[PDB]
């Protein structure tokens, strides 16, 4: 038998997010809409005549759907920032209009209208008892008109004029373009379809109906390589693990037991003495070549700063170090580890071989030791190689809109090795006096194993410059050249395993890899640019609506969240408030601007034509006649606020200075309070004669708060009690204070309909490169940028 | 590093195995470190062996122990770290170097020093702090408090 003895353990939830690689960031779903954007609906209200009595008919009026408008003037501007966020998700990319089509039950011939809410309004007015013969005859002649030459349709509608300005904008500005078999072949980059090695083929020719959504590939407007050295380090590391998995691995290396046996006879290593030639063979195998070929190409496509790693007692790792610096530009290795490798070449291979004193290099000198030793040296063949290493730089040119950094024309040919193997072929002939003879043998032997491979090493430089210039064509984002924080370490032993284990076999990247590296640079660069425009449009729209109490830490936090690679909780509030100082100066996209000027223009009509709110009370202390209206009977409503002082309540609820509104209530002066202010409703004449509307203002004096202000809005009709006082005695009802309030617009059927026009049929295709099916020409015939092939020499 | 301006700080944690700093924040600091290593690789095997080592930490987050006494067998909840595991020699040394680095950052609001060495061996460690002025009898009684 068992006895359970359990205890408490306190929970601990660490702040963490979910990070994804660049290989799996799915594109967003295509937004389409299924109903019209409605913000107003009709409503049947009773009507009253001029005396105050109730007439026999009714009348329709526009009212808001779900009028959840809050009190207070600041919370209405907060509500219209939230309404602008709702329209930006409701707006569709493409809108096929035939999907929303409900049959009209009453028509001349049975046509279709545009919405289910549209056919509900048409049905209630047609079946109404008190409807007139003209509007009832108008619903019969309400059908669609289909044109089949140009595929357009005209479905009828019934919408508010604010509703019509939102749905007409969704039909004129759509994100669809036509698609042919020439726009598929231009989606592929220009360096690949104009390549000799790739033959590109497709099967089906698409119709003229077919459409597609074009991504926005325009370069980054934040400049995240400029003084953002922690958001750039994790945006170029994540660009490096992607480019590591795309660069291909080597096939058909030289057989390692047939190469290291030829190598171990040319060194002539003795089995008895401790010499510096037994270390020439440490760490050369097939795996170290496939991991040095990748970390050279993948670092160049991501602009990671590399870092050399070697040991000084291995002289063969210093002659293979003479091959990186004459091919890879020296502005890529980090300076505290590029200088310590250039110094080991000078004090071992060059300056002992010429008989001069080895150089004394102090820390932090502004000149690299190759940049000093081209002045001090006096040869010509070894001072001509030593000048190319000092002036080896990337060439920043702009091809097809993307600034990418191009290698020199001598490294891309292979002619730079004919400058190297004539420099270390004269350095092998120079006998040198200050060193013992067993030191001359160990340098002359290790310089022979590299100068025997000169046929198979010009062919290696043409493979690095070709597997990097093809994968350069598949990027879209702008590659910039700055020194990153963390470095990706290259090992100099594994460069020796590449220079003398390769031969006679070309590896070329297959087009199924190029069409995958290109489809994850578009899906990230387009996602980077639809999160800028969704975040500039809220930063700008919160400074126009005057929200002085909102902080933008939360909406820059949301911008880093949708980009799937940054972790939020380790980015401080210093690096997130400096980011919205760059998201502010950008101009917003033309679709977010026109959908905001449609809100900002009539944000005072959506607010005014609603119940549960009022725009402040006016107080007169003067007996004034209250106006007559058809929907309210008799009501105290002031339509315009003029002739009165104004004390707005938002300035009275922020500063808390109640010295003026107290001294204006005590001395009985006419004043007009202004602000979003909730009111109550009554209907009795006795609550008017007994003056129960000038009572509710004496709470601002005893207390200090103004939030609990509830004015009175009278409503005196025939169905009100005690109406016979109004009808018998000759008096219009006279009040003292009235409410600033508007009257809702009448609903007219023949003037509120519209004719929404859109297309009949699309066929929207998302993936374009699933149609082309490319293939590579046989890699023994692979043509470089000059028409002589790569990897040809025996 | 011993001189007349420095002091050594060896502390004897009494119950290292079942303290509160070892149950939840120690198992969730390793799990969070194996999720930043599932985005650094590209093989399908190295993601798998880093997922199974993560799976032994979620199961030991709520572990029951079995102790027999008399007729009955007692089942006691024990979410802490005991020995007899495989990682208990190399993951207990990480939880010390992260805990004595947090304590030496809270003591530097009263004094100003420069930590010369920290050396951890399971749950017995030391740390050599080098001060500006000479060490007195008051700077030894008030660092220990």
């Amino acid at each position: 038998q068992y006895e359970i003895l359990q205890k408490t353990i306190p929970t601990f939830e660490p702040k963490e997010s979910i990070l994804k690689k660049l290989e799996d960031i799915k594109p967003e779903q295509v937004k389409k809409q299924t109903k019209l954007f409605r913000i107003f609906e009709p409503r049947q209200l009773p009507v009253y005549r001029a005396n105050g009595e109730k007439e026999l008919r009714n009348r329709w009026y526009w009212k808001l759907k779900r009028d959840t408008l809050p009190d207070g003037d600041y919370d209405v501007r907060e509500y219209f920032l939230n309404l602008y966020d709702q329209v930006l998700t409701e707006m569709p990319d493409y809108l096929l209009l035939k999907d929303m089509a409900v049959e009209n039950k009453n028509s001349r011939d049975a046509g279709k209208v545009v919405d289910s809410e549209t056919a509900a309004i048409c049905d209630a007015i047609f079946q109404d008892e008190e409807t007139e013969g003209v509007v009832r005859r108008f619903i019969a002649e309400m059908r669609q008109r289909v044109q089949a030459d140009r595929n357009v349709v005209n479905y009828p509608s019934i919408l508010h004029p604010i509703d019509h300005a939102f749905n007409e904008y969704f039909l004129q500005h759509q994100l669809v373009e036509p698609l042919n078999n020439d726009i598929i072949f231009n989606y592929i980059p220009e360096r690949i379809r104009n390549d000799v090695n790739y033959i590109l083929n497709m099967d089906r020719n698409l119709p003229s109906t077919a459409r597609y959504i074009r991504p926005n590939l325009l370069q980054d407007r934040l400049n995240l390589h400029d003084n953002f050295e922690s958001l750039w380090d994790t945006i170029t590391t994540s660009n490096y693990i992607l480019a590591r998995s795309v660069v291909p691995d080597l096939k058909e290396l030289v057989s390692t037991e047939a190469q290291i046996q030829k190598m171990s006879q040319d060194l002539q290593l003795e089995a008895l003495t401790i010499q510096s030639e037994t270390q020439f063979l440490t760490g050369i195998n097939s795996q170290a070549a496939n991991d040095c070929f990748k970390t050279l190409i993948a670092a160049m496509l991501s602009q990671r700063t590399m870092s050399l790693d070697f040991v000084t007692t291995n002289y063969m790792s210093l002659i293979s170090g003479m091959w990186l610096l004459t091919v890879v530009p020296n502005d890529m290795f980090i300076r505290e580890s590029l200088v310590a490798c250039q110094l080991a070449i000078i004090n071992t291979i060059i300056y002992p071989a010429f008989g001069m004193q080895r150089m004394h290099y102090r820390n932090g000198d502004p000149q690299t030791p190759f940049q000093i030793a081209e002045q001090q040296i006096q040869n010509f063949q070894v001072a001509n190689w030593l000048h190319f290493v000092n002036n080896n730089q990337f060439r920043q040119v702009v091809i097809d809109g993307v600034l990418n950094q191009v290698l020199n024309d001598n490294i891309r040919n292979g002619h730079v090795v004919n400058q190297l193997m004539e420099a270390l072929m004269q350095l092998s002939r120079q006998q040198f006096p200050t060193m013992p003879v067993d030191y001359k043998r160990s340098i002359q032997r290790g310089i022979l194993l590299l100068s025997n491979r000169l046929g198979q090493l010009v062919d290696l430089t043409r493979l690095l410059a070709y597997n990097y210039e093809t994968l350069m064509a598949c990027i879209t984002m702008n590659m910039q050249h700055v020194q990153t924080l963390t470095t990706e370490k290259l090992q100099l032993t594994s460069v020796t395993s590449l220079c003398m284990l390769i031969g006679n076999a070309t590896v070329i990247p297959s087009p199924q890899t190029l069409f995958h590296y290109y489809n994850v640079n578009v899906n990230f660069h387009s996602n980077y640019n639809e999160r800028i425009n969704d975040a500039v449009a809220i930063i700008t729209a919160a400074n126009r609506l005057n929200l002085y109490q909102k902080k933008m830490k939360s909406i820059v936090e949301d911008f880093l969240k949708r980009l799937q690679i940054f972790d939020i909780s380790r980015v401080p509030d210093d690096q997130m408030y400096r980011l919205r100082d760059r998201l502010r100066l950008l101009p917003v996209e033309i679709r977010r601007l026109d959908i905001f000027n449609l809100i900002l223009m009539n944000m005072e009509q959506i607010e005014r034509a609603s119940d549960k709110i009022a725009q402040g009370v006016i107080i007169a202390y003067r007996d004034m006649q209250l106006e007559r209206d058809e929907m309210y009977g008799y009501v105290n409503i002031a339509r315009n606020l003029d002739g009165f002082q104004q004390i707005n309540l938002e300035e009275l609820m922020r500063t808390g200075d109640y010295a003026q509104i107290t001294n204006m209530l005590l001395n009985n002066q006419p004043v007009a309070l202004v602000g979003a202010l909730p009111f109550i409703t009554d209907s009795s004449v006795i609550s008017l004669v007994a003056k129960l509307d000038a009572t509710v203002f004496a709470q601002i004096v005893k207390l200090r708060k103004v939030d609990t202000l509830k004015p009175i809005l009278y409503k005196i009709n025939s169905d009100s009690n005690d109406f016979y006082l109004v009808a018998n005695y000759d008096w219009v009802p006279t009040s003292t204070t009235k409410v600033y309030k508007q009257i809702p617009q009448q609903f007219d059927f023949r003037a509120s309909m519209h004719m929404l026009t859109s297309n009949l049929t699309f066929t929207v295709y998302s993936d374009l490169l699933a149609f082309v099916s490319a293939d590579t020409v046989e890699p023994i015939n692979a043509v470089a940028f000059d028409n002589m092939r790569i990897m040809n020499e025996l | 590093f011993l001189s007349n301006n420095s002091m050594v700080l060896y502390t004897d944690v009494s119950q290292w195995d079942s303290s509160q700093h070892n149950t939840q924040p120690f198992r969730k600091g390793i799990i969070m470190g194996l999720d930043m290593l599932a985005n650094m690789t590209n093989d399908a095997r190295v993601i798998q062996t880093l997922n199974l080592y993560k799976q032994t930490q979620i199961n030991l987050m709520d572990s029951y122990v079995q102790i027999p006494d008399g007729n009955v067998i007692k089942k006691i909840q024990y979410g802490a770290v005991a020995s007899g595991e495989k990682q208990t020699k190399a993951a207990n040394s990480i939880a010390n170097l992260a805990l004595i680095k947090t304590v030496l950052s809270r003591i530097s609001n009263k004094y100003s020093f420069a930590t010369k060495i920290i050396r951890v061996d399971g749950d017995d460690n030391y740390a050599v702090l080098q001060f500006n002025t000479e060490v007195t009898k008051q700077m030894v009684q008030d660092v220990s408090n």
